RNA sequence: AGCUUUACUGCAGGCUGUCGCUGAGGACUCUCACUCCGGGAGGAGGACACCGAUAGCCGGGC
RNA sequence: GACUCGUACGGUCACUGAAUCCUGCCCAGUGCAGGUAUCUGAACACCUCGUACAAGAGGACGAAGGACCUGUCAACGGCGG
RNA sequence: GAAACAUCUCAGUAUCGGGAGGAACAGAAAACGCAACGUGAUGUCGUUAGUAACCGCGAGUGAACGCGAUACAGCCCAAAC
């Protein structure tokens, strides 16, 4: 047979990159030498290509111009701080250890000082539940309680934009006008609409999958498709 | 007596014990940060270079290349293969590490000719060796009776055609009798099959 | 069939009538040193390894006979033809 | 439309051209390489034993 | 020839044990290699992982 | 190296195919996943035999996997005499 | 090709990568082993021989020592001091 699709993929040709020279900026928290004396003022409120949310753009003392990953609540003219002792408001941004327990955080650190990972999609939001001297438990959005370094630093509050996926897409132009914007092949042809040549789906004088569609994790590139590893299908029992 | 050189091959006979131990527990550090070929100064084994050609004088250059361990670096087939010919895992490359890296270091000096090669030892995933190569156009050299023969012509990119030692020993032309019909004179000459 | 563990039959060695004693020839072990146990190891590579990649064949709907004959006098046996048999036991 | 004369139309497009090295029509003014001598990949001439029969 | 599969035989790939890198005091501590985060100070991890070698299993992805 | 200037309100892999009323029963087989006293389960090291060595024979230990058990059908499919 | 075909064969061929010279390569024994009280660097030619050896012991594959010739040529380091 051919390569499927999700092989195509890894190339990492034009129709599955995304529009990085589109994209307006990497989100990434600020460094300081410490104190946390940074702070800065919210200059305009961006829409970001990257994340269908808004971005912040804000203005620190020491001239810097960077945008930001914009909680909600935060104006233009606010003022944001950064560092151990910045206050404990939202869209500031301090380590889980001076951050009370039991306040919503975005944008959290996997790893002190990288940046931000988790928590930075439209709406959702982290939960700081425990703290300590070593560890410091967060409820990530998915419900994962993750145990973290407490000078992992994070952003007070949910991330802005949140309900976006209230609304349905209702049309196929306004899914294809989002996933113009994104690093997705679309629209999505079904494997069991193919010819065996090409999905190991395809085939038949009708359409229904060849064998089961759970498939072991062990399954090389070329034949993991339709239910990876599942656990269990359906919704009964 | 013993010569001062003597400890240095003793001491290289077991790089795992002793001090030569400590001793590259310590350079390693400073190799894998380094780059694939490296010139030094100074060989790291005096004995080894000075009884395979090296000589404290101009013209006369060291360097240490580091060569991946293991198999073959292979692509798997993209047409009709008999079982036979469908491996990739198993196969292994004709030429040994040793003469992989005498040749990065030859095209490292364009100029330069490789006189000979010694291991100086491997981590897990690595193997260095220490290349010794010589200016062929140097006068210290042209002038040099025991060195003045690499000058000829005919040594011209005399690594790339196999006439270094570690070529001559992997051209399987070590025995001069039994086992070496298919190698002498030459592996070509031998429709390939040593 | 039923056949006696023992009886009067020419011994090919003493060239003369003795009584022998029959036996169901046990399976000798191998010892993995042949010339053949070597070549499967040589000849054995990538891919395919042509006869060593072969598996046993069937069975016949009955075995033959697979006896040792062993002369009671001078303790030494020989080999006869052996019959189609679906079943053999000796009597005592 | 006609993968044939209809399609012919639109060619206008101009991609091989004399080669500066070699002075054959086959510099491809896109890809900046020479598919005669290979100029602009190679500075070795482009050469294969397939351009005549193995025993000559 | 293309295609399929619980056809024959193999080949990638995944999982897994073992050896090397690899070190100090059947479960455990440690730091020094090695890995990662950090501009750096330095933090996390740590003889594991990665990588090289081998073995068993799965293996029309080829 | 793509996904990714992305981080679960994400994006990957599949099935179905707007709305409306709905979507029953079956986990035996096959698949996937979880567990597992016990059984099975390769190589290295280890023990025995063997060989002044070696080939080789046997043992002990036993990973994933399998047996066995469980979950799962908007998983492949099934819904008769 | 094996009257299929997987080892084998085609074949280390076709083709690809790297490089020298007017020739290249080889070369002064940790050789040979007509076992000797023998030969004496290396290529090459004739022979040894379709022999020994390999091989679903199938089809096929396939040397060497020696011998007769051609041409002959033997040296330099490392170390000891
Ligand atoms: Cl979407
Ligand atoms: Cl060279
Ligand atoms: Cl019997
Ligand atoms: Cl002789
Ligand atoms: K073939
Ligand atoms: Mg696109
Ligand atoms: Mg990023
Ligand atoms: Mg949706
Ligand atoms: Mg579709
Ligand atoms: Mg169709
Ligand atoms: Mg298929
Ligand atoms: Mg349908
Ligand atoms: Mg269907
Ligand atoms: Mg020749
Ligand atoms: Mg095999
Ligand atoms: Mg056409
Ligand atoms: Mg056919
Ligand atoms: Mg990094
Ligand atoms: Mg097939
Ligand atoms: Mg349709
Ligand atoms: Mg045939
Ligand atoms: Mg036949
Ligand atoms: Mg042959
Ligand atoms: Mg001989
Ligand atoms: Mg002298
Ligand atoms: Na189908
Ligand atoms: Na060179
Ligand atoms: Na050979
Ligand atoms: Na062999
Ligand atoms: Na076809
Ligand atoms: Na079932
Ligand atoms: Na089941
Ligand atoms: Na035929
Ligand atoms: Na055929
Ligand atoms: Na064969």
């Amino acid at each position: 047979g051919r390569r499927i699709q999700g092989q195509r993929r890894g190339r990492g040709t034009s129709t599955f990159r995304a529009p990085s020279h589109r994209y307006k900026a990497d989100l990434e928290h600020r460094k300081v030498e410490d104190g946390d004396v940074i702070a800065g003022t919210v200059v305009d409120i961006e829409h970001d290509p990257a994340r269908s949310a808004p971005v912040a753009a804000v203005e620190f003392e020491d001239g810097d111009r960077r945008l930001i990953l914009a909680p909600e609540g935060v104006g233009v003219g606010d003022e944001l701080q950064v560092g151990v002792s910045a206050e404990i408001a939202p869209g500031n941004t301090l380590p889980l250890a001076e951050i009370p327990e039991g306040v919503p955080v975005c944008n959290v650190e996997s790893s002190p000082g990288d940046g931000g990972k988790f928590a930075r999609a439209s709406g959702v939001n982290a939960q700081l539940l425990t703290h300590d001297r070593n560890v410091a438990v967060v409820k990530l959005p998915s419900g994962e309680m993750k145990r973290l370094d407490p000078q992992c630093r994070a952003t007070i509050g949910v991330v802005a934009g949140g309900g976006r996926t209230d609304k349905p897409f209702v049309k196929a132009g306004n899914k294809h006008h989002k996933m113009k914007a994104r690093g997705t092949k679309w629209p999505n042809v079904r494997g069991v609409a193919m010819n065996a040549v090409d999905h190991p789906f395809g085939g038949g004088g009708r359409q229904h999958p060849g064998k089961p569609k759970s498939i072991s994790r062990n399954a090389p590139p070329g034949r993991k498709v339709g239910d990876i590893a599942s656990k269990r299908t359906g919704r009964g029992g | 007596a013993r010569s001062a050189y003597s400890y240095i091959r003793d001491a290289w006979e077991n790089p795992g014990d002793g001090q030569l131990a400590e001793l590259q527990w310590q350079r390693q550090q400073e190799w894998r940060n380094e780059g694939a070929v490296e010139r030094i100064e100074r060989p790291t084994r005096l004995d080894k270079a000075r009884s395979q050609g090296y000589k404290a004088k101009q013209g006369v250059i060291v360097a240490r290349v580091s060569v991946r361990k293991g198999s073959a670096r292979k692509r798997r087939h993209k047409a009709g293969r008999r079982s036979k010919r469908q491996g990739v895992t198993r196969i292994t490359r004709r030429k040994d590490i040793q003469r992989v890296a005498e040749e990065r270091a030859s095209r490292t000096f364009p100029n330069l000719r490789v006189l000979n090669s010694y291991s100086v030892g491997q981590d897990g995933r690595q193997k260095w060796h220490e290349v010794i190569l010589i200016d062929p156009n140097h006068p210290a050299i042209q002038n040099d009776d025991d060195l003045s023969w690499i000058c000829a012509d005919d040594q011209a990119d005399r690594v790339f055609r196999g006439l270094t030692g570690a070529g001559r020993r992997n051209r399987g032309l070590s025995g001069k009798g039994k086992g070496s019909e298919k190698t002498r004179p030459s592996l070509r000459s031998n429709g390939g099959k040593g | 069939m039923q056949m006696p563990r023992r009886f009067n039959t020419y011994c090919p060695h003493c060239n003369e009538h003795q009584e022998h004693e029959v036996e169901k020839v046990r399976s000798g072990r191998q010892t993995g040193m042949k010339w053949i146990d070597r070549q499967r190891e040589r000849n054995s590579g990538i891919g395919n390894d042509g006869k060593f990649s072969k598996v046993p064949g069937g069975d016949k709907p009955t075995k033959k006979t697979d006896l040792k004959y062993r002369c009671g006098e001078c303790g030494k046996a020989h080999l006869r033809e052996g019959w189609r048999a679906g079943r053999l036991e000796f009597q005592e | 439309t006609g993968a044939g004369t209809p399609s012919q139309g639109k060619k206008n497009t101009t991609t091989h051209t004399k080669c500066r090295r070699c002075g054959e029509k086959s510099y491809h003014t896109k890809k900046k390489v020479c598919s005669s001598c290979g100029f602009g990949k190679s500075a070795k001439r482009r050469d294969y034993e397939w351009q005549s029969k193995a025993g000559e």
